[PDB]
RNA sequence: GUAUGAGUAGCGAAAGAAGGGUGAGAAUCCCUUCCACCGAAUAUCUAAGGUUUCCUGAGGAAGGCUCGUCCGCUCAGGGUU
RNA sequence: CCGAUAGUGAACCAGUACCGUGAGGGAAAGGUGAAAAGCACCCCGGAAGGGGAGUGAAACAGUUCCUGAAACCGUGUGCCUA
RNA sequence: GUUAAGUUAGAAAGGGCGCACGGUGGAUGCCUUGGCACUAGGAGCCGAAGAAGGACGGGACUAACACCGAUAUGCUUUGGG
């Protein structure tokens, strides 16, 4: 339950191939014309589907 | 003359490995789009990288008179800084080291 | 668990005090050797 | 149904608090997975208001909490939550069949990244 | 001095919810209502021990196993008849 | 004879901090510049921290500040790799 | 132009080698405020007229070092400058 050999820089870098994080699924609001997440209420112009919640 | 502007943040209290994971998203993108990316990524390093990128934009137009609408991000990297060394009391009278690591963040913006 | 050190003001002064050191031939040797090192506190 | 990270006793005591705040304030702020469960217990509670029987009133009185929504200057008569449900909220939806609530997504919370929503009563 | 194990083990018995407020920033600070826990105690005094931890006004570098606008933390004044 | 792991334990508020009930044990820690002339002023920020401007022979000398190797951590790229 | 047989390029989720530019860290070089070993000369004791060693105090602001002792960051006199 204890490592036998130390991990090289190659193997320590190969394992982190999948330790990245994805790009957010943003979009563009029609009214305020700035970036926004899909299916979410627009934070600044404070509206959704053009209703001004 | 001057084609690019930079800004750094010396000795920010965040581990370099945790801030290096958000930098990889905004490398090579336009400043308008990159700002939105850091807004919708729910990590703790977003408010710090966002505040550095905006500063590099600010002195890219006040000092060198560039265009805010025609900028990209070409250089973005995180360096290590002076770590703080602490201890945590474990069982049976022993102690264990804890490293409170800092970082330096650099963002460079330029025309395209 | 009951640990070894149970503090008390009177019990400390009447065993390791100064006037306890000065009332012995070997006690006065302890102050003499602590002055040689120039220690800040005696007894 | 779904658990909410709490035992059976604490789950019931939590659905009764949230379902009452949505009646009193008509607009609250919960997490996404927590707002998808008081959606069911509120609409099933408006339905008892669209009947108006004493039997239905006594059944809903076993779920609503007991706090004063607001004081009405008739001589002061405090108004309770059960009166608001059976005299105000219920007559509003006399024509709509189902779906007295809507859920609107907001975005992650700073402390723990929880996904927050707005759940309204319209 | 710096690595590997690795963003892995752990985050030290416990019920919280919503609405207002302050704030650059709030699950964690203040106020209100509801709910829950102890009750020969998880209540009220007083010894030993500690030695300023006690009050007011400011602060968020470090300490707080997270956050903090808060603190038994930092600064400056007070307080024991 | 030594030149900051050396020379006294101590070149620096050292028998100090810390450890122990007590006798007792006992460290780490030097260097901006010739001269503070220690960065009026403008911009991003709550601040920290930066980018210009200025002093200086030098700011890649900016309150662990002469020189700044190696381990260790990154960014870009010429050749190779499922 | 279709079919059949055959031959050969290219790729990078990531990685290796070379180079360029940085960060951390504090070696090395230069330096000396401090030490070590001796030579020549001097001196080899202080105290009931209260010692060696300390506690507490004295400054306009004083936490610490150094100096002094309710005559307390100094008093008198004799010489130097
Ligand atoms: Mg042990
Ligand atoms: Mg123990
Ligand atoms: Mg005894
Ligand atoms: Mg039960
Ligand atoms: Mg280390
Ligand atoms: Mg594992
Ligand atoms: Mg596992
Ligand atoms: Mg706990
Ligand atoms: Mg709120
Ligand atoms: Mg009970
Ligand atoms: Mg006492
Ligand atoms: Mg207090
Ligand atoms: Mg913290
Ligand atoms: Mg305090
Ligand atoms: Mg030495
Ligand atoms: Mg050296
Ligand atoms: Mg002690
Ligand atoms: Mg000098
Ligand atoms: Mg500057
Ligand atoms: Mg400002
Ligand atoms: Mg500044
Ligand atoms: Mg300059
Ligand atoms: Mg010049
Ligand atoms: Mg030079
Ligand atoms: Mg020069
Ligand atoms: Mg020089
Ligand atoms: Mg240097
Ligand atoms: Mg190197
Ligand atoms: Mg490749
Ligand atoms: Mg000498
Ligand atoms: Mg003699
Ligand atoms: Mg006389
Ligand atoms: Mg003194
Ligand atoms: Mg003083
Ligand atoms: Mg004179
Ligand atoms: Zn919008």
């Amino acid at each position: 339950a204890v490592p036998f050999r130390r991990t090289s820089k190659a193997k320590k870098r190969k394992r982190r191939t999948h330790v990245k994080l994805q790009l957010p699924g943003m979009n563009e609001c029609s009214n305020c014309g700035e970036y926004r997440l899909s299916h979410h209420v627009c934070p600044e112009c404070g509206q959704y589907d053009g209703k001004d919640v | 003359e001057v084609t690019s502007a930079k800004a750094v943040a010396k000795t920010v209290r965040i581990a370099p490995r945790k801030a290096r994971i958000v930098i990889d998203l905004i490398r090579g993108k336009q400043v308008g789009e990159a700002i939105a990316i850091l807004k919708y990524t729910p990590r703790s390093a977003s408010p710090i990288i966002e505040k550095v990128l905006k500063s590099a934009i600010a002195n890219a137009e006040h000092n060198y008179d560039l265009d805010i609408n025609n900028l990209v991000v070409e250089e973005a990297f995180v360096d290590e800084g002076p770590t703080l060394k602490r201890f945590r009391p474990r069982a049976q009278g022993r102690a264990s080291a804890i490293n409170k690591r800092t970082s330096h963040i650099t963002v460079v913006v330029s025309e395209v | 668990m009951k640990r070894t050190y149970q503090p008390s003001k009177r019990k400390r002064k009447k065993v390791h005090g100064f006037r306890t050191r000065m009332s012995t031939k070997n006690g006065r040797r302890v102050l003499a050797s602590r002055r040689r090192k120039g220690r800040k506190v005696l007894s | 149904y779904r658990k909410l990270g709490r035992t059976s006793s604490q789950r019931k005591a939590l659905l009764r608090d949230l379902a009452t705040d949505l009646i009193v304030h008509e607009r609250i702020e919960t997490t996404e997975a927590r707002a998808k469960e008081i959606r069911k217990v509120v609409e099933k509670l408006i339905t008892s208001g669209k009947k108006g029987d004493l039997h239905a009133r006594r059944q809903a009185a076993a779920f609503i909490r007991h706090e004063v929504v607001e004081v009405v200057q008739v001589k002061n008569r405090p108004v309770y939550a059960l009166q608001k449900l059976f005299d105000d909220v219920a007559p509003r939806y006399a024509e709509r069949q189902g779906g007295y609530t809507r859920i609107l997504k907001k975005g992650p919370r700073r402390g723990d990244g929880a996904p927050m929503v707005i759940i309204e009563l319209v």
